[PDB]
């Protein structure tokens, strides 16, 4: 197991580019795997406001929908205000 | 008054001339050495705004330094006429000036004078760098002292 | 013959409040008036009719003005301290004057 | 927009007239080819714009790409044909007959 | 010394601070105290075409706050 | 107020000279020319970045399609538009033909093509006043994420490309 | 508006007469020359009479050259170069583009393209040379460049240039960033052609490049738009990389630390260029594609990666 | 499609741009995205041949939205006539079209 | 704007070209006129066909500014929905970029023939 080590260290010691090139693909290949910040990309454009949302009609029918936007139903966004 | 007016725009045409000239890098001879010393720092070139272009459509004086030999004579005076129109030639040295050395040779062209125009002859082997940057003050006052405009006005 | 109303249905009483006012007066209106507005936009969503939607357009007027009367005549002055600011910056951008902001807020809070 | 539409027609109907005849040189049919690109990008970028439909902003780009991807390939055919001749010419190309 | 070379360098401070200043004072003049709005969006476009419109002068940068309401 | 038309005139002009075809020296310079004439179109028309990204592909793939004109396929006496004369007939009898046509095209059609007046009034059709994406970069960002199969084969398309033309150039 | 032309276009004149002047000082200084002392009170009046002996000296018309490119290069080149300002950002810019990032871009490509059609239409073999290794110049930088700017404006999500000022606020770009920053720097020398990475204008190998027939008046406004590209790429880096604070209520104050620190960027370029030896137009594509490309290519990589991983998607505006 | 492998696997990978009224980024509709959608809703399966003689009428309003050829006849003749007018003397311009006049928002 | 900008640096370089034409004294001559090849006539004419030896790695860079332009749309891209494909359509085509790149090194056509 010692001649990986060694060419690691000898293309480290003579052309360490391609070196820190792989090792930087790596790091940006495994670690939005690793990190947990990678759900809250998602969840940053969805809940951005780009267009309008526009209202929808009712008939007494759903409760999560609201009525006054102050209202604590829907989706809020205590995750991105506070956090 | 018109004339004043003709010689004051003639000294500020020559004013530029006198400073802002550009020389060549040239070569050819021990001669060479010294235009380098005329760069080195000690007796400066560009202290007076004397600059080292490569290009002879972009040079302003040719500094002709040493031997002149029969081979060297068309890549002179092809040099000196791809000079653009304001074109005074310095001549670095004896061999330049009249054939220092090899005056009685079978292959110098003896001095500078018998192929192109030149506006100073510059004496010694080593005009020290100083000598010939008193050279190019004396080009330098010459072509301050020329009148262009004015004899284009009294004409 | 396409349809188009006539000049006197669109007689109405027009906001003449400008741009930077207006992002002054963003968040309040979004708050305060929130029945009308989205009545309007369901219409012009759902009619897709802009002849239709005018007696809605006349509401949300009423209340834009009633918004900006209740300021004017309550809530001038830390209103036009914070309009001013918000209109000195390049693209309205609402870091710039945050502190008018605590001012606006707690006068508004003071009064209406 | 029909003028604008109908002038960009006249340009490709110019540049199918430049490529579908020979002067002196494969590389100025292989300028021609790379004008009938650039025409094409202009006139789906003006369709995409003026009917504006952005869905189809991924067209043009690829417009772009591939014929800009066979326009090198051709340059580094007339690149080959000029390595196996010395020459570089239209009537140098009559060995095949 | 290494004093010789900041004169030129100085002048060249000044006259190349200088556009950057006159291109703001001359934006603040242009637009009368305030600044040019950007339009990056339509919105930002339609919103001082609107400001322009609600004005009446043909001019953005006045502008009518709560004493024309 | 006529930038488009005055613009596409001077695309039928450039690429007319494209077409009669010099010294494909020359004729680089004039398809750039053509090609700042449409990135200043697209420019004025509304993509903010199509017209700057076809100047940014077209000026790199045309600086070298260039260097290879004036290496391999070159001349040592080159024609150029002015050079030879049956080149510089056609160029004025298409320049004539070109103001012939619209002289013939203002006048028979009796439509909206070319009006002295009424041109320039057609060219944007519809733009969202109130919207806040209008312009053409987020549509062509939208290959990343709905139309993933055009860049799934432009990049193929660039990855064979480099091993065609590694065994082309071998 | 035309007065903001002018007392822009101006003094840009001024500031690069003086960039040539404070190039010849402090390559003298770093050389133990003293610099252009004798004219002007210490060098201000030598750049003055630069141009009104360049221009009083009369250009050729030569038999051999192309008259219609040989006088359409260099209108274009030093328009070109006095067009890449008005995108710049300053406190509030001249003309404010929706995306200005690929106008300098394509327009900094367009310079060299005024330089090629120098180098064919000058009609040597020392300017074929010279617009052939312009062309494997910018085969060795254009693509690593734009990368940079990519993979720099994935941290700043529009092309917009105002958008780098309130990006850089807070820090500067250089902290977060700084293998974009050395490579940014290597790749605008190699850009503007200066002494690590000037090939095409030559003077050590060939004659001039570009310039060889080209007398004085379009040679010396060649110089112009040269010298214009060396502090206008020097503001550029200057705002994109070390943008200073930015204070809404005092926008001079930043000028005149935006003006500090290009001056500061003015003398580390002049500083580089007396302080390394001279590529090769081989090892330059060489190591532009060897030691640069895997590097920002795995920089493309990571930064891409940098809205995902510490959840930083850039806004719009 | 020839080999219909989209519609075989169920996934959409050209498909989701193929007409005018296809979804679009950031939701902002396309112009005649309700003649589209009228002329493929009129078009639902009818095929080709029946729906040319069906369908024609919404094609028609269609393809006057997408060219807008006759409106800009009736645009065309609208401005010869006010030129001949203005010519002619008798159309006093009003101030309104003129633009000097005080604008609504 | 822009237009104007860029026809007011078109008028001042045209006349600071008629200025470096028209007033300063000129006369020409064949030899003056005469191409510069350091101090003789050229041997053959200067058009005479280079034999060209950074072709392929010339053509890959005309390539790689295809790649570039299809990547300039990503900080737009960087702001969408489905970020997930995004970054892994993103992630395959810089590594088909830099397998094709790698492919060349390991070719060795980067080095001149
Ligand atoms: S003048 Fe004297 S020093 Fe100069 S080349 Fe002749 S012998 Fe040598």
């Amino acid at each position: 197991a010692g001649r990986i080590s060694a060419f690691l260290k000898n293309a480290w010691a003579k052309e360490p580019v391609l070196v820190v090139s792989f090792s930087v693909w790596g790091l940006a290949i495994i670690m939005p795997m690793i990190s947990p910040y990678t759900k809250y990309a998602s969840m940053i454009n969805k809940a951005t406001p780009y267009n309008y949302p526009v209202p929808v009609r009712d008939d007494g029918n759903m409760p999560d929908v609201p009525s006054h936007p102050q209202d604590p139903l829907g989706p809020s966004l205590d995750w991105l205000k506070n956090l | 008054r018109a004339e004043y007016v003709v010689t004051k725009l003639d000294d500020l045409i020559n004013w530029a001339r006198r400073s802002s000239l550009w020389p060549m890098t040239f070569g050819l001879a021990c001669c060479a050495v010294e235009m380098m010393h005329m760069a080195a720092p000690r007796y400066d070139m560009d202290r007076f705004g004397v600059v080292f272009r490569a290009s002879p459509r972009q040079a302003d004086v040719m500094i002709v330094a040493g031997t002149l030999t029969n081979k060297m004579a068309p890549a002179l005076r092809k040099v000196y006429d791809q000079m653009p129109e304001p074109r005074y030639v310095v001549s670095m040295g004896s061999c330049a000036n009249g054939g220092g050395y090899y005056h009685y040779s079978y292959s110098v062209v003896r001095g500078c004078d018998r192929i192109v125009p030149v506006d100073i002859y510059v004496p010694g082997c080593p005009p020290t760098a100083e000598a010939l940057l008193y050279g190019i003050l004396q080009l330098q006052r010459k072509i301050k002292r020329e009148q262009k405009l004015k004899i284009w006005y009294r004409r | 013959i396409v349809e188009l109303p006539t000049l006197e249905e669109l007689k109405v009483e027009e906001v003449k409040v400008s741009s930077a006012v207006l992002k002054a007066a963003a968040h309040h209106y979004g708050a305060q008036c929130d029945k009308t507005n989205k009545e309007f936009m369901l219409c012009r969503w759902e009619e897709k009719d802009p002849r239709r939607c005018l007696k809605e357009g006349k509401l949300v007027n009423g209340c834009a003005l009633n918004f900006f009367r209740q300021i004017k005549s309550h809530c001038a002055e830390p209103f036009t301290e914070y309009w001013t600011c918000l209109d000195y910056s390049n693209m309205q951008l609402f870091r710039h004057c945050r502190q008018q902001q605590a001012k606006f807020d707690q006068c508004v809070l003071d009064k209406l | 927009m029909p003028s604008t539409f109908f002038n960009l027609t006249m340009a490709f109907s110019l540049s199918l007239l430049g490529t579908l005849m020979f002067r002196s040189h494969l590389m100025s049919t292989l300028l021609c080819l790379e004008g009938m690109v650039l025409s094409l990008f202009i006139m789906t970028s003006v369709t995409s714009l003026n009917s504006n439909s952005m869905s189809s902003m991924p067209i043009p780009i690829t417009i772009l790409v591939f014929a800009a991807c066979e326009a090198a390939v051709g340059l580094a055919l007339l690149v080959k044909v000029s390595n196996t001749y010395g020459t570089d010419y239209v009537q140098n190309l009559n060995l095949l007959q | 010394m290494w004093f010789e070379i900041l004169p030129g360098l100085a002048i060249m401070g000044v006259c190349l601070v200088i556009p950057g200043v006159s291109t703001a004072y001359i934006h603040k003049f242009t637009n009368g105290g305030k600044e040019k709005r950007v339009a990056r969006v339509q919105y930002q476009w339609y919103l001082m075409e609107r400001d322009r419109r609600i004005s009446g002068v043909n001019r953005y940068y006045v502008s009518k706050g709560l004493e024309n309401i | 107020n006529n930038y488009i038309f005055v613009l596409s005139s001077l695309f039928l002009v450039g690429c007319l000279g494209l077409a009669l075809k010099p010294s494909p020296i020359y004729g680089g310079l004039g398809l750039i020319v053509s090609g700042f004439v449409g990135c200043l179109m697209v420019l004025g028309f509304g993509g903010s970045f199509l017209g700057l990204m076809v100047f940014l592909i077209y000026l790199g793939g045309m600086l070298v399609v260039f260097g290879y004109t004036t290496a391999m396929a070159t001349e040592e006496y080159p024609e150029t538009w002015g050079s030879n004369w049956l080149i510089l007939g056609f160029l004025v009898l298409g320049v004539i033909m070109e103001v012939f046509l619209i002289c013939v095209l203002n006048y028979y059609d009796e439509v909206g093509v070319i009006n002295l007046d009424g041109l320039g009034d057609w060219l944007m059709y519809e733009v969202d006043d109130v919207g806040v994406m209008l312009e053409g970069g987020i549509g062509v960002a939208a290959m990343y994420s709905c139309a993933t199969w055009m860049m799934v084969v432009a990049g193929w398309s660039l990855f064979a490309g480099i091993f065609i033309i590694i065994e082309i150039t071998r | 508006f035309f007065i903001n032309i002018l007392t822009l276009l101006v003094p840009i004149l001024i500031a690069m007469a003086f960039l040539t002047l404070v190039e010849r000082k402090i390559l003298g200084y770093m050389q133990l020359r003293k610099g252009p002392n004798i004219v002007g009170p210490y060098g201000i009046l030598q750049p003055f009479a630069d141009a009104m002996k360049l221009f009083m000296k009369e250009p050729m018309r030569p038999l051999t050259t192309s008259m219609s490119l040989f006088i359409i290069a260099p209108t274009l080149s030093l328009t070109l170069a006095l067009s890449l300002w008005v995108p710049l950002p300053m406190p509030h810019p001249l003309i404010n583009l929706n995306l200005g990032i690929l106008f300098i871009l394509a327009t900094s490509s367009l310079s060299v393209y005024s330089i090629l059609w120098s180098g064919w239409a000058s009609n040597s073999k020392y300017s074929l040379f010279g617009a052939l290794r312009a062309v494997a110049q910018t085969i060795s930088y254009e693509v690593t460049m734009a990368i940079i700017l990519l993979s720099v404006l994935l941290m700043n999500g529009s092309y917009s240039l105002q958008t780098l000022i309130t990006t850089q606020e807070h820090m500067w770009l250089l902290l977060p960033a700084w293998p974009m920053a050395m490579m940014w720097f290597i790749s605008t020398l190699a850009e503007t052609n200066r002494a690590p990475f000037d090939l095409t204008e030559g003077e050590s190998e060939l004659v001039s490049g570009f310039n060889v027939e080209y007398a004085a008046g379009p040679f010396a406004l060649f110089f112009m738009a040269e010298y214009t590209n060396i502090i206008l790429m020097n503001a550029l880096t200057t705002i994109i990389f070390l943008g200073p604070l930015y204070y809404i209520n005092l926008p001079e104050l930043y000028s005149t630390n935006f003006m500090m620190e290009a001056l500061l960027l003015s003398s580390t370029f002049l500083w580089i260029r007396a302080s390394y030896p001279r590529f090769r137009y081989d090892q330059l594509m060489h190591l532009l594609w060897k030691n640069f490309l895997p590097l920002t290519l795995a920089l493309c990589m990571w930064h891409i990666s940098l809205p995902i991983f510490t959840a930083g998607v850039p806004p719009y505006m | 499609p020839f080999l219909d492998i989209q519609k075989k696997l169920g996934i959409s990978l050209d498909r989701h741009f193929m007409f005018l009224s296809a979804e679009q980024p950031y939701k902002n509709a396309a112009r005649c995205h309700a003649f589209e959608k009228e002329w493929i809703e009129c078009a639902h399966g009818i095929g080709g041949t029946r729906a040319k003689k069906e369908c024609k009428i919404e094609f028609d309003d269609f393809e006057e939205c997408l060219l807008r050829y006759k409106t800009m006849r009736r645009m065309h003749d609208i401005k010869k006539q006010r030129e001949k007018l203005m010519k002619e003397g008798k159309y006093t311009p009003p101030p309104h079209h003129s633009g000097r006049e005080e604008p609504r928002p | 704007n822009l237009y104007t900008v860029i026809f007011i640096n078109i008028l001042l370089s045209l006349t600071l070209i008629l200025v470096a034409f028209w007033l300063p004294q000129m006369n020409l001559y064949s030899e003056k006129a005469n191409p510069y090849e350091c101090g003789f006539d050229p041997t053959s004419s200067a058009r005479l066909p280079f034999s060209m030896k950074f072709f392929l790695v010339a053509i890959t860079f005309l390539l790689f500014d295809l790649e570039i332009a299809l990547l300039l749309p990503l900080p737009w891209a960087i702001q969408t929905i489905k970020t997930s494909t995004m970054m892994i359509m993103a992630f395959i085509l810089v590594t088909i970029l830099s397998l094709g790149l790698a492919y060349e090194w390991t070719q060795k056509g980067l080095e001149w023939t």
